[PDB]
């Protein structure tokens, strides 16, 4: 079983940490699929729920630290949309274990690349979907 | 700069990081780029200088080399690479 | 030296990536303003309108609007939706 | 819509452990897109040039780079588009480098269908993107200097020396600094 | 304001509420003490309310060269009394009419002696039974021809009932992915006739059979084998007055239409080929250009009483006011008759 | 005047009024008075379990209206938002109805300026046929035959024409499926203090109806009312105001205990979920019939999102959307559940989704008059 | 910088 990953992250810190990592050479499983937002604030639930409609098995949200946004406060929306979300989802099967969302630096390439490991170990321990 | 692999204190690629400069210089309007030459003379004074300057021959024509390197592929003969200070080889063509 | 190469220059860029209102959609609930810390957001007629000055182009009120009378540009809801389509399909 | 798609080596950055012909080839075969090509250096001029070639030669109206991360290169292809006459806002970005080849080196099949799944995901995005005028705003020809030390000093002189006109701003009664 | 009514969209009986704001219908509201739907409406139902504003054409309109001009009533209903003595007028109603007008329409084809005419319908002159949807739910065996859901989705409601009750529905198509063959306990996609008539032979006696016009040629062979059987069969007739009309009217079992004069309140006549004239009494032309226009009210600008599928009847007054210069189809035949 | 108990200065709408008639009273002053332009109430059609909304511009014949009707689950804010949002207005709320008229409010979706809001205590409410129904079968009386009906006692009490009382134990037919709807059983708000005035019955005399002022816009329609005698009114006791605390106090503990029943331990599982939702037909009623869901244009219905094919749409990408949308803001007014074409129970699911919210932030939907945190533009 | 000031007073 390889589970399928929708990953969100903005372009001012969650993307750097990303990119960060790259450029470290810090090595995750490929499962993930990165789409860029400018700020977590443009990520809403239905988002989320179209990529589990889709086919996807985990989604990961990336943000700035609180208090780090390029843009103030997106990543506050985000914050409370995202607790929504996982009240949301079990009621339709979907364990909440296959929705993370973390506060990923654009200096955090470390960071992410653990986040990525253990939530593709998370995801496929659950199994399909 | 641009024969570093990586620079401190970060290890971020040297390179990376100079070609985007190097493209500006070569393409920007306002300059005006002559490689494999030498300064000659310099007479004048500030605001009045007159530069001689000598462009050495190529042997290959600037507006019509598109660095290809087919002649590289091609060429016979081997010699040392400035650019690989000694331990590196490339064609008499380069 | 740096400071006045944009000096000299005189003239530099917004990006456009910045929300615009569909009037014809748009109700008016207005839960869209409080959320641009820039205050870019008004409302002219009973209807959303985008200071493009103020607005930085966050997309947060984008992702806000229920109906979907605010979209970003560059980052349109349509657009998003079709790249998480092709991540699975 | 006219889809020019162009993926780029980086030398053996991507290449090395993604197939810049695989991933051309499903390009080209995807709809809407009518040119897929492959180059060692596309940041480089010979690459600036080949994509405006091809944009006044096959008349595309989109561009799709699979390269580096567009906080990198984003506005190097926004301004050769642009060179070209393509509107700046028509032109798109894949990361396959930073998020997909140096990031699975163990996995060079897993890496080609990530590379794969994320040019799919960029030519979806452009085929909705549409032209978005950047607006001007004036920059004021005046400068603020905070701090009267030597470093402070030496930056207003060359400002005021260099016609512009300066401020000053220094918490001591007098400057001099340490 | 808001007024009762019923639902013209489907012959599902649903009832609706009209929300009328200065003379125009504005919105709808639920009904929810009709026994039918209990306030229970699809899409549709609740879309109802913008037929009578929907390309209302009010005004009788004569075919000068070419095209169709305004005209008085007088001189539209003179010019069709002379068609009907004159000419040979086959005329076609559509399931739209109140039972009543239906009866004024009877009066007047045997008055003007006309041959050809009846009611159009799929389905043929059959000693249907009374049932009341309510009742669905005690039949313990129900075969189901055609997707019974989507032709009338408050009929569906109440085979969902029945199945939640214990019985064994069997649903018969051409199709397997509609949604009763989604829905059944058993699905059975058909290419042949006796493919379904030798499933139907292990039902027991009393067993429904809700047939659908979807498939028109498997109607007479299952009502024939529903007869000589004892089975009780309900069908979902296209138009919401279907079988007020058939009451009245035969279906026109004809094929050979010149001169025809349609009359379709309702807007629900398909596209029928007219080898001469065409008279059409509708609410909106859309369509083609008709020979004549007599535009009427709309299904609920009337009173009178309408049946549906199941044979439940419901007797309206007028939700809405019928717009200047538009007649009731019982008066356009009172005047013809007086004529 | 938290407190006043007040009746219709007239005799013919104190007769027919449920309570004394002050509600009909106070809309009376109000056409006449003119502090409003039009009033929104109920009246009944051919019988008590057939309710029509009805929009009065003058208060000739306004005693048609009088009286409560336990077997009309009416919803007025979403015909308010849609039709009357341009008049000056008062407006007879049960607390969903006001509930949903704040939500709206907080939307702009009706100016608070021009509604008033006569509101009305609620003990729950019936559907028309299932009452009717009821009735037949444990009354062993016909429907037709029954003028008024009412749940005081903790029974329901239908009076039969002729003068005769029937009560039977709402314990006893909710316990059977039938009785209030299953959102009234568990609705938490019976006093609408969300309204201008709140009238009821639980602290008052027979005939006298007790209204708790809840505004100074409220305090202005009992002083109009009272200074140009349409209500005489006085001051209850405060015995009585506690046996109506009480009341209040002892309905809120069964709405809770209704709560954890129907959303907790008889909540239907994942599998009876799946066979609910292989069902929907996509027909959008309840999205039309919920007041919470006003837009001119509904995301539901966009490509991305709507089922273009004729099958069961998949529940995430239609409830999880709505809910998204909207459950933080869901008012349990159960009408969804009502005009529900397959009869799946959708209010369980938003009323539980509503009561997790509430519980993390604190938002109480239709109370609050300031927008779901969800919302707020602070760093908070 | 510095070789700019010289040239932008251009005497
Ligand atoms: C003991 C000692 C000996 C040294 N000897 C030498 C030497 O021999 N040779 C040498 O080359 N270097 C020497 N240095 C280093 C030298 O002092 C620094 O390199 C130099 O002073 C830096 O100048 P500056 O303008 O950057 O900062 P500073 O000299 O610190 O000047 C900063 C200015 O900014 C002002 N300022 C601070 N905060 C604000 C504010 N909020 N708003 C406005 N103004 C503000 C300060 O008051 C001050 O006027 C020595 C340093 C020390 C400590
Ligand atoms: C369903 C329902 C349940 C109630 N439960 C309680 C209760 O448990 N305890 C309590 O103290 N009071 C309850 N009330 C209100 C109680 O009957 C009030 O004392 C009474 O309504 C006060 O009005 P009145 O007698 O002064 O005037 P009336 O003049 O009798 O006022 C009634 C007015 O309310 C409008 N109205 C009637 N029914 C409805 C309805 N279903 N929805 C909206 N508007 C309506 C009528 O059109 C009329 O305008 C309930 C009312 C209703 C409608
Ligand atoms: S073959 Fe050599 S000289 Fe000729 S274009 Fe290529 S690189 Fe230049
Ligand atoms: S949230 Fe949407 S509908 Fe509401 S005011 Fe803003 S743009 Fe208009
Ligand atoms: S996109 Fe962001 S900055 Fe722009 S108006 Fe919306 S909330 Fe404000
Ligand atoms: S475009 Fe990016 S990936 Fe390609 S050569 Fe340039 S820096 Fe490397
Ligand atoms: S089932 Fe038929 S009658 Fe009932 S609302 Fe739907 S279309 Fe109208
Ligand atoms: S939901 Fe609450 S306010 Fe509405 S009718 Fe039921 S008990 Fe009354
Ligand atoms: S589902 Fe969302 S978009 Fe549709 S009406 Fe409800 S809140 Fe508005
Ligand atoms: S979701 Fe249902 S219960 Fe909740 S507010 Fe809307 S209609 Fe009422
Ligand atoms: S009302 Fe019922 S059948 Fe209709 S869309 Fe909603 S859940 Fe589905
Ligand atoms: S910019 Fe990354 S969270 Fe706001």
């Amino acid at each position: 079983f390889e589970p399928k990953i929708v990953g969100f992250c903005c372009n001012w810190c969650s993307y750097g940490g990303a990119d960060t990592a790259g450029t470290a050479r810090m090595q995750y499983p490929p499962n993930v699929r990165i789409i860029r937002v400018m700020c977590s604030g443009r990520v809403n639930a239905s988002m989320i729920l179209k990529a589990f409609s889709e086919g996807a098995d985990g989604v990961f949200v990336g943000g700035c630290h609180i208090g780090d946004c390029h843009y103030d406060s997106g990543n506050y929306k985000w914050k409370r949309r995202a607790r929504f979300i996982e009240d949301i989802l079990p009621e339709f099967g979907i364990d909440k274990e296959r929705f993370r969302w973390e506060w990923i630096s654009a200096s955090e390439g470390e960071k992410f690349q653990k986040t990525m490991q253990e939530f593709y170990e998370t995801v496929k321990y659950l199994g399909p979907l | 700069m641009g024969q570093l692999d990586k620079t401190f204190p970060t290890l971020d690629c040297s390179m990376c990081i100079l070609a985007p400069k190097m493209v500006d210089v070569g393409k920007h309007d306002n300059i005006e780029l002559i490689t494999y030459a030498e300064v000659k003379e310099v007479d004048g004074y500030i605001g009045n200088f007159k530069v001689k300057i000598e462009k050495k021959p190529r042997y290959i024509d600037e507006e019509l080399c598109t660095g290809c390197g087919s002649c590289v592929e091609v060429c016979p003969i081997e010699m040392p690479n400035y650019f690989d200070e000694g331990i590196g080889m490339t064609k008499a063509v380069y | 030296a740096r400071a006045a190469i944009p000096m000299v220059k005189g003239e530099v860029e917004i990006e456009p990536i910045i929300a615009v209102t569909d009037s014809d959609v748009c109700g008016g609930c207005e839960v869209c303003i409080e959320l641009c810390p820039f205050g870019a957001i008004s409302i002219e007629e009973g209807h959303a309108n985008v200071n493009v000055a103020l607005c930085k182009g966050c997309g947060t009120c984008v992702a806000a609007c229920p109906s979907g009378a605010m979209d970003q540009q560059h980052f349109k809801t349509e657009q998003i939706m079709a790249q998480i389509e092709a991540a699975l399909n | 819509p006219k889809i020019g798609v162009y993926v780029c080596h980086c030398g053996v950055n991507i290449g090395g452990v993604v197939d810049v012909e695989a991933v051309r080839d499903y390009a080209a075969k995807l709809p809407n897109v009518v040119i897929a090509k492959d180059y060692k250096y596309y940041c480089s001029d010979p690459g600036q040039l080949e994509i405006q070639k091809d944009i006044k030669e096959l008349g595309i109206n989109r561009v799709v780079v699979a390269a580096c991360s567009p906080r990198l290169h984003e506005p190097t292809f926004r301004r050769c588009v642009e060179e070209a006459g393509l509107n700046q806002f028509l032109f798109e970005f894949a990361n396959i480098r930073e998020h997909d080849s140096w990031v699975h080196m163990d996995n060079p099949e897993g890496a080609t269908e990530k590379a794969k799944d994320l040019v799919r995901m960029a030519v979806a995005k452009a085929r909705l993107l549409e032209p978005l005028e950047a607006s001007k705003v004036s920059v004021d020809d005046k400068a603020l200097v905070i701090g009267g030390g030597v470093a402070g000093i030496q930056a207003a002189l060359d400002l005021a020396d260099m016609g512009f006109k300066t401020y000053m701003v220094e918490k001591r009664p007098s400057i001099s600094g340490r | 304001m808001v007024k009762h009514t019923l639902c013209p969209s489907c012959s599902a009986g649903c009832g609706v509420n009209i929300v009328e704001m200065g003379g125009a219908p504005v919105g709808t509201y639920p009904y929810r003490r009709h026994p039918v739907n209990e306030g229970k409406t699809c899409r549709a139902g609740r879309d109802c309310y913008e037929i009578p504003l929907m390309d209302r054409v009010t005004s009788p309109g004569v075919k000068k060269s070419g095209k169709l001009s305004g005209v008085n009533w007088d001189e539209a209903l003179d010019k069709l009394t002379e068609l009907l003595s004159s000419e040979d007028i086959s005329i076609l109603t559509t399931g739209t009419l109140t039972n009543e007008e239906a009866l004024k329409l009877r009066e007047i084809i045997e008055n003007f002696n006309v041959k050809k005419s009846g009611l159009i319908t799929v389905f043929p002159e059959f000693d249907y039974p009374e049932i009341d949807i309510r009742n669905i739910r005690d039949y313990d065996n129900i075969a189901v021809i055609g997707d019974a859901i989507t032709c009338a989705p408050l009929i569906g409601r109440r085979i969902f009932h029945a199945m939640a009750a214990g019985a064994e529905v069997r649903s018969y198509d051409r199709r397997d992915e509609t949604r009763m063959a989604v829905n059944s306990g058993f699905h059975i996609t058909f290419s042949d006739e006796r493919e379904v008539l030798n499933d139907l032979q292990q039902l027991p006696g009393g067993s429904l059979i809700i047939i659908t016009p979807e498939i028109p040629e498997i109607i007479g062979p299952v009502l024939e084998f529903s007869s000589e059987n004892e089975f009780d069969v309900l069908p979902i007739f296209e138009d919401f007055n279907t079988r007020g009309v058939m009451q009245h009217l035969p279906p026109v079992n004809e094929g050979e239409f010149d001169s025809v004069w349609l009359i379709d309140p309702g807007a629900a006549a398909e596209p029928v080929d007219v080898s001469g004239k065409f008279v059409l009494q509708s609410i909106r032309t859309e369509g083609l250009t008709p020979d004549i226009f007599l535009p009427v009210a709309a299904w609920c600008e009337k009173s009178g009483s309408y049946t549906s599928t199941a044979g439940y009847t419901m007797k309206l007054e007028p939700a809405l006011q019928a717009p200047e210069g538009v007649l009731s189809d019982m008066e356009i035949f009172e005047r013809i008759l007086r004529a | 005047m938290k407190y006043l108990l007040a009746r219709a200065t007239d005799e013919e709408i104190q007769r027919k009024g449920e309570c004394g008639g002050a509600v009909t009273a106070i809309f009376k002053y109000m056409l006449d008075k003119e502090v409003v332009d039009a009033v929104l109430t109920l009246e009944r059609g051919y019988d008590v379990y057939d309710g029509i909304p009805v929009l009065l511009e003058d208060s000739s014949g306004i005693e048609s209206t009088c009286g409560s009707l336990h077997c009309a689950p009416t919803m007025f804010g979403d015909l308010i938002s849609r039709y009357l949002s341009d008049m000056r207005l008062a407006v007879a709320v049960k607390p969903c109805d006001a509930m949903a008229i704040r939500e709206l409010e907080k939307r702009h979706q009706i100016d608070p300026d021009k509604v008033y809001k006569i509101g009305l205590n609620c003990g729950g409410t019936l559907a028309p046929v299932s009452a009717r129904e009821m009735i037949e079968t444990f009354y062993e009386i016909d429907p037709d035959d029954v003028v008024s009906e009412e749940i005081d006692r903790g029974k329901f009490i239908v009076e039969l024409r002729d003068g005769s009382h029937r009560e039977i134990s709402i314990d006893y037919l909710e316990e059977e499926g039938f009785g209030r709807r299953e959102n009234c059983q568990r609705c938490e708000i019976m006093v609408p203090r969300n309204a201008d005035l709140a009238c009821g019955n639980w602290g008052a005399d027979d005939g006298w109806t007790f209204i708790e002022v809840n505004t100074e816009r409220g305090q202005e329609i009992i002083e109009g009312a009272r200074s140009s005698g349409y209500i005489e009114a006085r001051e209850p006791s405060e015995k009585m105001v506690k046996i109506r605390e009480k009341i209040e106090n002892a309905m809120i503990s069964m709405a809770r205990k209704f709560q954890d029943k129907y959303l907790d331990e008889e909540y239907p599982s994942l599998d009876e979920w799946d066979e609910y939702w292989k069902r929907c037909i996509n027909c959008f009623a309840c999205r039309d019939a919920c007041p919470v869901c006003f837009c001119r244009e509904c995301e539901l219905e966009k490509d991305y999102l709507l089922e273009s094919d004729e099958k069961a749409p998949d529940p995430l990408t239609f409830q999880g959307v709505r809910l998204s949308h909207m459950g933080f803001s869901c008012i349990n007014c159960g009408q969804c559940e009502d005009v529900c074409p397959m009869d799946i129970p959708i209010a369980r699911i938003y009323h539980r989704i509503q009561k997790k919210y509430r519980d993390r932030t604190g938002f109480t939907a239709g109370v609050s008059q300031e927008l779901p945190p969800m919302y707020s533009g602070e760093k908070d």
